[PDB]
């Protein structure tokens, strides 16, 4: 029914130059950055079961020792967490009778290899800062579904990753959120299993013999775009996830990016002291809004930022406290609403 | 203040309505304590009090170990209700004279109090401040 | 008294039931006593509410 997959013809005569030549120069207006694949640092799993993580969930009572008054051998309690590997996949396929009619066989591999990097990259940078493993079941434990409930009247440090959540008062469908993730051995890091390789391990199998079911075959050609990737948050507390963000107030001047900011470094009270490097993932409104307080103009009401007349246009923001600010574009603009916990 | 079980009155005893402490001191034979060497003791108020109009905690001793002959070694008098606040010192600072075979604490209030409560005994070194 | 956080590794010990019951048990003891004595107030001051 369908004519989906397959790299139909109607593509390859759009991928025809003037000249009826294969173009080269295909514009890539669907195009995203995302340097959280590549800041990211990964390992193997390296044991038979998923990675193991073991916290200590409450420490033994002491007591007054009232002279001549017994006193009671406590314990500790301890509590685990699991974790695992995703699996992507991506297929390419054609017809040698449609690459061999094109005028060029290398130009159109070029184009559809291209095309298949760029879209595994922004899958998993989708899935890594939303993927949901509740729902999908053959997925990996992302970062939004962690989070997923913020706590309002904050307690120092619980258990429930709803304290390290700030809520910002955004209410409706333009709600982003920013990231600061602390990426190392013992705190927080992608994972992959032991017999795989990181990063895509592209393969090309050739020309193939494509049967069918109804008993006819014909030559294809074949190509493999495979990637394995699993993160793991072994220490909540190395996280912290800003979170209802209004897009629309944010570029008004009513969100101060700076306040929501101190307020995530400060609920980061680990890495402060230690734990590997960190970073600040966000998509490009955040970045703009860093920009719009840092150089002031006629904007918000009031400011406490004087610039210098030749600095009144302003600079792309870099770093954060000596965090990076890496912006990212698999966060969208379109999150779901994070409820407010007790 | 290093307090200690087997020497005390009454550990975190409640106070509310006529009683007297949980537990009665018993020296082996009837000798004396608050001679010599000073013996500091505090019957003090831990936690705040109610309408209770006031509370007469007294050091009684008698011979028997059920006390049917009182002797007040030392009394806090008729405390009024204002000053039944936590860390009230309600008695004397040292042990007073003429202790017996069994001291006791009897809590006298004038009514009956919806809140209330003492720890007094023998402390190591009565702490001020 | 030593000074500071102390840890008795009292090393393996016999637990003796009340029903006769026996069976070795080793046994770690924390103690840690201290007063903190401002002798001269003078030298803190305190900003409240």
């Amino acid at each position: 029914t369908l004519g989906n997959t397959y790299l139909t013809l109607a593509d390859v005569q759009k991928q025809k130059d003037g000249k009826g030549n294969v173009t080269s120069e295909i514009i890539e207006m669907l195009a995203e950055t995302n340097p959280i694949l590549e800041d990211m640092v990964v390992m193997e799993c390296n044991d038979g079961t998923g990675h193991l993580t073991t916290i200590r969930t409450g420490l033994p009572q002491a007591t007054w020792r009232r002279l001549y008054e017994g006193v009671q051998p406590a314990k500790s309690t301890t509590r685990q967490i699991k974790d695992s590997t995703g699996t992507l996949e991506a297929w390419s396929e054609v017809d040698e009778k449609l690459v061999k009619l094109s005028k060029d066989k290398q130009q159109l591999m070029l184009n559809e290899a291209a095309a298949f990097l760029e879209g595994m990259n922004q899958t998993m940078a989708s899935t890594l800062f939303y993927g949901n493993t509740a729902t999908d079941a053959v997925k990996f434990m992302g970062l939004a579904p962690r989070f997923n409930a913020y706590r309002a009247a904050r307690n120092l440090k619980p258990v429930d990753t709803a304290d390290q959540v700030i809520d910002a008062g955004g209410t409706g469908s333009d709600l982003t959120s920013i990231w600061m993730v602390v990426w190392g051995d013992r705190t927080a890091h992608g994972l992959y299993p032991e017999g795989t390789s990181a990063g895509l391990q592209r393969e090309y199998l050739g020309a193939e013999t494509k049967e069918l079911g109804d008993g006819g075959v014909y030559r294809v050609v074949r190509e493999k775009f495979e990637w394995d990737l699993g993160l793991t948050v072994r220490d909540f507390r190395y996280v912290v996830r800003i979170a209802n963000i209004d897009v629309s107030d944010l570029q008004a001047g009513t969100i101060d990016i700076y306040a929501l900011l101190r307020k995530a470094y400060y609920r980061l009270e680990n890495r402060v002291i230690t734990g590997g490097r960190a970073a600040l993932y966000c998509n490009a409104d955040v970045t703009e809004a860093m920009d719009a307080a840092a150089t002031p103009t006629s904007s918000t009401t009031a400011s406490y930022v004087r610039l210098t007349p030749m600095q009144v246009d302003g600079k792309e923001v870099m770093m954060y406290r000596g965090i990076p600010v890496r912006e990212c574009d698999a966060i969208l603009s379109t999150e779901t609403a994070v409820p407010s916990v007790a | 203040m290093i307090m200690d079980k087997e020497n005390t009155f009454s550990y975190k005893q409640a106070i509310t309505g006529t009683a007297v402490s949980t537990n009665v001191i018993d020296l082996g034979v009837s000798r004396d304590i608050g001679k010599g060497v000073p013996v500091p003791i505090i019957i003090q108020v831990v936690e705040d009090f109610a309408d209770a109009t006031s509370l007469t905690a007294t050091l009684q001793t008698s011979e028997t170990e059920n006390f049917s002959s009182a002797t007040t070694l030392a009394t806090s008098g008729a405390v009024p209700v204002a000053d039944l606040t936590a860390g009230k010192q309600l008695a004397v600072q040292y042990m007073p004279l003429g202790t017996q075979r069994y001291l006791r604490v009897n809590y006298t209030v004038s009514g009956t109090a919806t809140a209330g409560a003492v720890t007094a005994g023998v402390v190591m070194s009565h702490q001020q401040n």
